[PDB]
């Protein structure tokens, strides 16, 4: 019914090595929304990691992790997957999972979907 | 010998002028449409139906005042192909970027072109194909260069579907030439029956809101007859019927409809204008020349989002792939134009 | 491609004052962008989206405004819930880029 996003997977890990995280979604239907990853480190800016369109399978990266990180999404349970690879000691953060809640403006021959970032998990902790 | 121009235009002004209206039409008729829809976005069919409604009573006004034995079954089957042509858009257009929306325009030219031929025996000159290219290529590749940046969401099927859209549009647009130039039925007859008949395949159009994959616009099989008398209660009153959590990532879009009537007769009227005038040109010219005046609306719309007297408060920069294409299809309408007067200059000299 | 210089990175208001926090794009982005505040130890609420809308659930006093490409977030009265990081985020192109953070105190 209410929407929540809870993540796991994070702790501690060895620099240059692998991690995956997991945000489980609730109520809402992973299929007909944007999902994306969105870190901060200890006292500095939130910074836009990946995302993905689980339903066109469209995957997005930022430019600091691009080929080494990679994200997913199994819509048969409802959840959503990151996996960091080749990590290293400045990508330590908090990740937080969040989704796009979309306003659909339609006329009747075009539509424009503007977003924003609706509902946030409440964020795991990596080192 | 750069004088033939104005010879040129002298000898057939009218088209220049209608697809000048038209563009004056449609443009504001798009522009009072996403007004009213973003002012009443839900009732969406209400708004529909109501103009669907005012139009065929407003047009058979003007056919008593101005205006096989009858042609009901041509007109239900004009109405029938235009509400599966608005069915198939409205679900392609819940996941479709604003860049391939202008290039679907730009691939029902060829559509169009390719069915003209088929079915009522077109032909086409060298310069009217180069002109054809010529415009969708360029408006392809910079439409596709933008989608490829835009954060709008996108999937193939749903583009796919949108051009399953165009198809119908296009058989009701060469079937209403058909009935104009072999039988030579009026307009205003036409419009009002293809209304009535309208009316009722989008009151058949209403089980599509059945289904989920709608962002904001989803109703069950219980709230629709709610939604049309609170769409009735917010259009023709102003009650406002949600005001509580709604907008964006919610079930609802917000709806404000204290003076949305205004607004909503306004884009009724240019509607009116723009279907008036688009069987008009079907009628006096060709079901072909209307597709690239139909498609002048592509860049614009764009042109007319740079100002905030047209576009309120969501406006944009001019761009430089605005303008390009904007004069791609100027380059590509003219070399076709120019395709059309040798075609007409072979056959009257012959 | 696109970064957002957000105004004044930490502004000093007292309560019952207006503060106005500020963010540029690099380049014409349309009215889609958005605005959050962050509290220190929280997730990003969502204040605003389309640079001019209130999110279900925002009290009155946070508003949008923009002229091209200066958006402009303001609070009528600042009330002692509203100390916290106000971030600014792009709709547009697909490099999403946040502002750096605009701490009111
Ligand atoms: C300040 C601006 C508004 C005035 C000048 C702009 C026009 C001269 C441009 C904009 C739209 C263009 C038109 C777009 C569509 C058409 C229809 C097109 O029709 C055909 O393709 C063949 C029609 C036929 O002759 O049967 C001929 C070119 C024309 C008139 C173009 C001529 C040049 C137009 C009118």
């Amino acid at each position: 019914s209410e929407v929540q996003l809870v993540e796991s997977g994070g702790g501690l890990v060895q620099p240059g090595g692998s991690l995956r995280l997991s945000c489980a979604a609730s109520g809402f239907n992973v299929s007909y929304s944007y999902i994306h990853w969105v870190r901060q480190a200890p006292g500095k800016g939130l910074e836009w990691v990946a995302s993905i369109y689980p339903y066109s399978g469209y995957t997005s990266y930022a430019d600091s992790v691009k080929g080494r990180f990679t994200i997913s999404a199994d819509t048969s349970k409802n959840t959503a997957y990151l996996q960091m690879n080749s990590l290293r000691a400045e990508d330590t953060a908090v990740y937080y999972c969040a989704r796009y809640g979309s306003n659909y403006s339609f006329w009747y021959r075009g539509s424009s979907v503007t977003y924003a970032i609706d509902y946030w998990g409440q964020g795991t902790l990596v080192t | 010998v750069f004088k033939l121009i104005f010879k040129e235009i002298k000898d057939n002004i009218f088209i220049y002028i209608l697809s000048i209206i038209y563009l004056s039409v449609s443009v504001m008729n798009t522009i009072f449409a996403k007004r009213t829809l973003n002012k009443i976005g839900n009732y969406s069919f209400v708004t529909s139906e109501t103009h669907n409604f005012i139009c065929m009573i407003m047009f058979f006004i003007v056919y008593s005042l101005f205006g096989h034995r009858s042609f009901n079954l041509q007109f239900f089957a004009i109405s029938m192909l235009d509400a599966c042509s608005v069915i198939l858009a409205f679900i392609g257009l819940t996941r479709t970027t604003g860049n391939i929306q202008s290039f679907v325009l730009q691939l029902s030219i060829p559509i169009n072109m390719f069915f003209c031929f088929l079915i009522l025996r077109y032909r086409y000159h060298l310069y009217n194909y180069l002109g054809a290219v010529i415009i969708v290529v360029t408006i392809a590749l910079v439409e596709m260069k933008l989608s490829f940046e835009t954060q709008e969401e996108n999937s193939i099927i749903f583009n796919l579907v949108l051009i399953s859209s165009l198809i119908p549009v296009c058989f009701s647009n060469m079937t209403r030439e058909i009935v104009f130039k072999k039988y030579k039925i009026d307009i205003l007859r036409l419009n009002a029956m293809v209304s009535f008949f309208q009316l009722f395949t989008s009151c058949l159009i209403l089980p599509v809101y059945t289904l989920p994959f709608l962002k904001q616009l989803h109703l069950p099989y219980n709230e629709i007859w709610t939604n049309i008398k609170n769409g009735f209660a917010c259009l023709f009153l102003g009650r406002n019927t949600v005001v509580e959590n709604c907008g964006l990532g919610m079930a609802k879009l917000c709806d404000d409809c204290d003076g949305a009537w205004k607004t909503f007769a306004l884009f009724s009227f240019f509607d009116i204008c723009d279907n008036l005038i688009t069987s008009y040109i079907i009628d006096k010219f060709s079901t072909m020349t209307y597709t690239i005046v139909s498609c002048i609306q592509g860049p614009a719309l764009a042109i007319a989002y740079y100002f905030k007297f047209l576009a309120g408060d969501v406006v944009r920069e001019p761009r430089l792939l605005d303008f390009v294409t904007l004069f791609g299809y100027l380059f590509g309408s003219i070399i076709y134009r120019v395709g059309n007067i040798i075609l007409e200059r072979k056959k009257m000299r012959n | 491609d696109i970064q957002m210089t957000q105004s004044p990175s930490s502004l000093s208001a007292s309560v019952g004052d207006r503060v106005t926090i500020t963010c540029r794009a690099s380049q014409s982005v349309s009215s889609a962008v958005a605005w959050y505040q962050q509290k220190p130890g929280k997730a990003p609420k969502l204040l605003i989206y389309s640079a001019s809308s209130l999110y279900s659930g925002v009290p009155s006093r946070f508003s949008g405004s923009r002229s091209g490409t200066d958006f402009t977030l303001t609070i009528s009265s600042l009330q002692p819930e509203d100390f916290a990081t106000y971030y600014c985020q792009q709709s547009s192109t697909w490099p999403i880029t946040f502002g750096q953070g605009t701490k009111v105190e």
